[PDB]
């Protein structure tokens, strides 16, 4: 249901 | 200059830098830190949350 989770900042 | 926003989905924090959110929460954004993350506040606590999990709110009359 939620959007694809982004990975943590580089 | 802080931008109001509302959470469209729950966001579970998985690191100590992230700010957990519940769908419907109103949060305030200071800046965008990278392509995917905002730094902002909820109840005065600062952390980061995903751009795509919030909607930017319009100004109040």
């Amino acid at each position: 249901v939620p959007p694809p989770r982004p990975p943590p900042p580089e | 200059e802080m931008r109001p926003a509302r959470a469209k989905f729950d966001f579970k924090a998985q690191t100590l830098k992230e700010l957990p959110l519940q769908k419907g929460d109103i949060v305030y954004i200071y800046k965008q830190i990278d392509q995917n993350w905002y730094e902002g506040e909820h109840h005065g606590r600062v952390g980061i949350f995903p751009r795509t999990y919030i909607e930017l709110l319009p100004p109040a009359e």
